[PDB]
RNA sequence: ACCAGC
């Protein structure tokens, strides 16, 4: 086992030139660094590495380090180099879940870190925690050049080579050695009977926990499609930007002469300011002045604003009832700028130049195992029921990415799950009903005939009804969703409740497994805890914040695994079968959204195997657990990302 | 525009210079210092005649900007002033270029430095003809952009003839293949450079195809 | 740039105030943020107002942001435009009116832009 | 505090 690091001259989008590398080794303890010319010898030595059977530790491996090498072996002395994935391992797949809660320990250490690194999963972060570090890099590079004349306002200190970029390697790497020798030290997931610093790529892994495995598969497969990208279009949604850019351009010359100016109080120093729709202590002072009345306090001394009360509001001039419509879809269109283009995070900042968006995808962010997405988010654009939404989604498809030997566009396939929690819900309390509540999910669509012996408008309606109701509601929060009062929040929750009173029992059940007392107290709540974490469906400590909230971190913790494995096993088994992944090949992972996939194909020969092989691999992952259930999902076929949502 | 500006008076400190990768011992040697004067740290380069006196001063600031310290020379060359002989000199462009053949060859070869660049690069060699007759080969060194190829072209006129020989970079000047690791190609280039060809004339024999092209249109 | 949430304590709020890496918070809440002539004008000197433009229709933040401030010196309103560099100080002025009395004031230069 | 997602 080989402990390594690199240096390159930039970002992986666009990397050059290596710089320097040093490998440490469990066998001979020796600082092998490397020099700019011996960059065939770090090869060389990684390939001794991989031919003997070995395992290599990176830092933030799978994402950068791995295709930075197989890139700068090719554009530099032409020769392949591939590493395989069984014999790279990460560190900083192991810091997210051994400690996946540094939020809620931050605090009381904070005199260490100076700030900026408030819960920061950096290898500097760590640093400053393990307490080995001399100095920075970047701070002290700026230091130097204001110390001399040519001062660097750019902040990229990685163009030329020099020996403290080697020093900092040096310390870069044992800070990366003091991390492993920590994060080897837990008992719960590697077991205290066998030193990990020797085996094979075939002890490693089969001696140990199933998580420990599952996560760097889904770090190597989310690192591969974050560098495969998504295709985009350029043209249709400057087309859209240039449409809804002269809508409030209109929407504020109609509404100034309707809201006029007045006075603000700065002998008496007044200004003359404006009606601003966009800010909502304006809209506030303007409906006082117009004969309303709230009825509404969420705030010791102001009202509510937002979608749910310009609705139902009513004044005595004519033209106001007509104009808080122009308001509310001014404040639409202004969401619409600040999401679209404009914004800082915007989507037209983030095209490269191939006409594709490359964003980052955090396998493990959430306290519950649930993947975020960041720089953009690609998961929270708005859907087909808001408006402007058909059109935005025509934007995000797959079919604008021609083939390079044909010149044809392809075909975009997109796999949902259809009742996740709810059957793992059954999939639970299984074991206090005798398991006839599994069988009517199976008998048809739960939430269609949840909708008709609930009254429901709408689908979309039902279906947060039922999960507003399952994770622990109020009174009113679900009498909030049909628009009534409190009495008939009451209500359905007294016949939801005496349908199939399982899961009560199962609520008392792990309140007795988890709490064993709690204190009350008149403006806070003092709970003296007995187990803290939970054991999930793969031995994973799976923490809890609130003690009310345990249903939700039992649920949708246990539900997320499931994809994951599933994401696994959906391209295990199409490159077993004989198909290619990648842009040259014949399948391209594209998103992956907490429930459903996209991907994208080449015929549509090759998206009727996915379609095939999808349930085959849900079915296996039904039974490699041994669900008490019947997993199903549903897929559809389409040109681009309107109708496949 | 006052007067030579003294280190003492304006907190002279010989260093080292990072971004460019160039050690203190060059600067030491050469002259090139650093004034902390109105907070900002100015950058200074110091010229001197041929007996050792100092004549001028370059300033130049933070932000790309040059100032001149008062009247400037036309016989005013950066180098000139520390050797006084030998059979191959190298003529440099700027001033980092200059510092940058130090620092590659251990000081041993005579290299200076020009005292206009590349605007008026004809009258500083036409006003310094005395001072090449001591010498026994000439290396220009410019830039490897238009403006260096007219520098070299038009500058090379006021020369002596048989003495001037030219070399190639494949970088912009010979700084950055010292900061992108071509140490190894610019000394072939300071040992074996190319004639005084390309002005403009022609072979007998290179026309070979081109005729032939000329005859197949 | 954006990093994380502080509890605010203006409004008291747990998840309302924001922290920067420029060193600045700002709350949701409570909306708290913390952190010729040859003579260049004084901006609160002249009584400079950033007042918007109500004839032709100019926001104050526009006018924030670009440097077009009127004076309300003498008892007449003039409309003075700074011209910058790129350190970040005022290079020169030009002053408009009803009359387009042009004073530019300061030492402007022949490629100054705006 | 608001907006969107699952
Ligand atoms: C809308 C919503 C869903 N969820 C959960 C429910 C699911 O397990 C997952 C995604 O929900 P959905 O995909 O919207 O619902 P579904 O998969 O049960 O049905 P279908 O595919 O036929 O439309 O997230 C929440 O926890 N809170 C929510 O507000
Ligand atoms: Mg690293
Ligand atoms: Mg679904
Ligand atoms: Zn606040």
């Amino acid at each position: 086992m080989i402990v390594s690091d690199i240096e390159a001259n930039a970002l992986l989008e666009s990397v050059t030139k290596f710089h320097c590398g040093v490998i440490y080794d469990y066998s001979t303890a020796e600082y092998v660094s490397y020099r700019p010319s011996d960059f065939g010898a770090y090869l060389d030595a990684l390939e001794a590495e991989v031919a003997r059977g070995g395992l290599i530790v990176f830092h933030n491996g799978h994402k950068y380090d791995v295709p930075a090498l197989t890139k700068l072996a090719k554009l530099q002395l032409n020769r392949e180099f591939h590493l395989p994935r069984e014999n790279c391992i990460d560190t900083l797949v192991l810091s997210r879940l051994i400690h996946s809660n540094l939020k809620d320990t931050d605090m009381g250490l904070l005199r260490k870190l100076p700030g900026k690194r408030f819960g920061s999963h950096a290898l500097e972060a760590w640093g400053y925690r393990l307490g080995e570090m001399k100095g920075e890099y970047k701070d002290d590079f700026k230091r130097m050049l204001e110390e001399q004349g040519e001062e660097y306002v750019d902040g990229m200190e990685w163009w030329n080579f020099n020996e403290e970029m080697m020093d900092y390697n040096v310390q870069d790497v044992v800070v990366t050695k003091a991390l492993l020798e920590k994060l080897l030290s837990d008992k719960h997931y590697f077991p205290p009977e066998i030193d990990f610093t020797d085996v094979g790529y075939t002890t490693f892994w089969s001696e140990s926990l199933e998580a420990v495995d599952i996560e760097h598969r889904a770090a190597w497969l989310l690192a591969k499609q974050e560098r495969n990208g998504f295709p985009f279009d350029t043209k249709a949604i400057e087309e859209l930007y240039v449409e809804l850019a002269a809508r409030r351009s209109e929407l504020l010359r109609k509404l100034t002469e309707t809201f006029g100016s007045w006075y603000q109080p700065k002998y008496t120093p007044v200004e003359h300011v404006v009606f601003n729709p966009s800010s909502r202590d304006h809209i506030q002072k303007k409906l006082q002045e117009a004969g309303w009345v709230p009825t509404k306090y969420t705030d010791k001394g102001a009202p509510v604003v937002d979608d749910e009360v310009l609705e139902g509001v009513r004044v005595d001039d004519p033209e106001k009832q007509a104009a808080i419509d122009l308001i509310k879809e001014y404040l639409m269109i202004q969401k619409r700028i600040g999401q679209s283009a404009e914004g800082d995070k915007a989507w037209l900042r983030y095209v490269a130049e191939d006409g594709k968006i490359h964003g980052s995808v955090n396998p493990n962010g959430a306290v519950t195992g649930r993947a975020t997405h960041a720089f953009p988010n690609l998961a929270q654009i708005p859907g087909v029921r808001s408006p402007y939404g058909e059109q935005c989604r025509a934007a995000f498809g797959a079919e604008h990415h021609l083939d390079g030997i044909t010149g044809k566009p392809w075909v975009q396939a997109g796999i949902d799950a259809s009742g996740l929690e709810l059957r793992c819900l059954a999939h639970f309390m299984a074991r206090f009903d005798n398991g006839e509540y599994a069988h009517e999910i199976l008998n048809g669509d739960i939430h269609t005939k949840n909708q008709i012996a609930a009254e429901l408008p709408t689908r979309d309606n039902a279906k947060t009804f039922i999960y507003g109701f399952l994770y622990g509601a109020g009174d009113e929060k679900i009498g909030q969703i049909v628009g009534a009062g409190k009495e008939r929040g009451k209500e359905l929750k007294k016949k939801f409740l005496e349908n199939t009173p399982a899961i009560a029992a199962l609520r008392e059940s792990i309140q007795q497994t988890l709490v064993e007392s709690s204190q009350w107290v008149a403006g806070e709540q003092q709970v003296k805890w007995k187990r803290r974490w939970i054991k999930g469906l793969d031995g994973r400590k799976v923490h809890v914040r609130s003690p009310h909230a345990a249903l939700n971190t039992l649920l949708q913790s246990a539900g997320a695994l499931i994809c994951k494995l599933w994401i696994i096993k959906t391209e295990e088994m199409l490159v077993e079968k004989g198909l290619k992944h990648g842009w040259d090949g014949d399948f391209a992972y594209m998103a992956w959204v907490h429930d459903e996939i996209q991907v994208g194909c080449r015929t549509e020969e090759i998206a009727q195997v996915v379609i095939e092989t999808a349930q085959e691999a849900m079915r296996w992952v039904g039974d490699h657990w041994n669900f008490r259930c019947l997993l199903d999902t549903e897929g559809k076929m389409g040109p681009n990302w309107a109708i496949c949502h | 525009t006052y007067n030579v500006w003294n280190f003492g008076e304006s907190n002279g400190r010989y260093s080292a210079l990072t971004a460019r990768g160039i050690s203190k011992e060059t600067c030491q040697k050469a002259g090139y210092w650093i004034a902390k004067v109105d907070g900002v740290m100015y950058q200074v380069a110091d010229y001197r005649d041929q007996n050792g006196n100092i004549v001028s001063q370059k300033v130049r600031d933070k932000d790309k900007n040059f100032k001149t310290t008062g009247s400037h020379k036309s016989d005013a060359l950066f180098g000139k002033h520390l050797w006084n002989g030998g059979k191959k000199i190298v003529v440099t462009e700027g001033e980092i270029d200059m510092l940058t053949v130090m620092e590659l060859q251990d000081c041993k070869y005579p290299v200076v430095s020009l005292g206009h660049g590349a605007s008026a690069a004809k009258k500083t060699c036409a006003a310094n003809y005395e001072y090449f007759d001591q010498f026994e080969q000439i290396i220009l060194m410019f830039d490897m952009d238009e403006a260096g190829r007219k520098a070299v072209e038009e500058a090379a006129q006021v020369l002596p003839a048989g003495k001037v020989r030219v070399a190639v970079l494949p970088c912009k000047d010979a700084n950055e293949c010292h900061l992108n690791g071509h140490d190894r190609e610019i000394m072939e280039q300071v040992w074996n450079a190319g004639p005084w060809i390309p002005d403009g004339v022609v072979s007998a024999l290179s026309l070979r195809e081109r005729i032939r092209e000329h005859l197949s249109s | 740039v954006f990093l994380y949430h502080i509890p605010c304590d203006n409004c008291g709020s747990s998840d309302g105030n924001s922290l920067f890496s420029d060193g600045h918070t700002f709350c949701y809440v409570c909306e708290k943020w913390t952190a010729m002539t040859y003579n260049v004008w004084n901006f609160g000197e002249s009584n400079g107002r950033y007042s918007a433009l109500t004839a032709r229709g100019i926001s104050k933040e526009t006018c924030q942001k670009a440097g077009y401030w009127i004076a309300k010196v003498d008892g007449v309103m003039y409309q003075v435009a700074d011209y910058r560099d790129q350190n970040g100080n005022i290079v020169s002025q030009k002053v408009r009116d009803k009359d387009k009395n042009f004073k530019t004031t300061g030492s402007h230069k022949s490629d100054a832009l705006f």
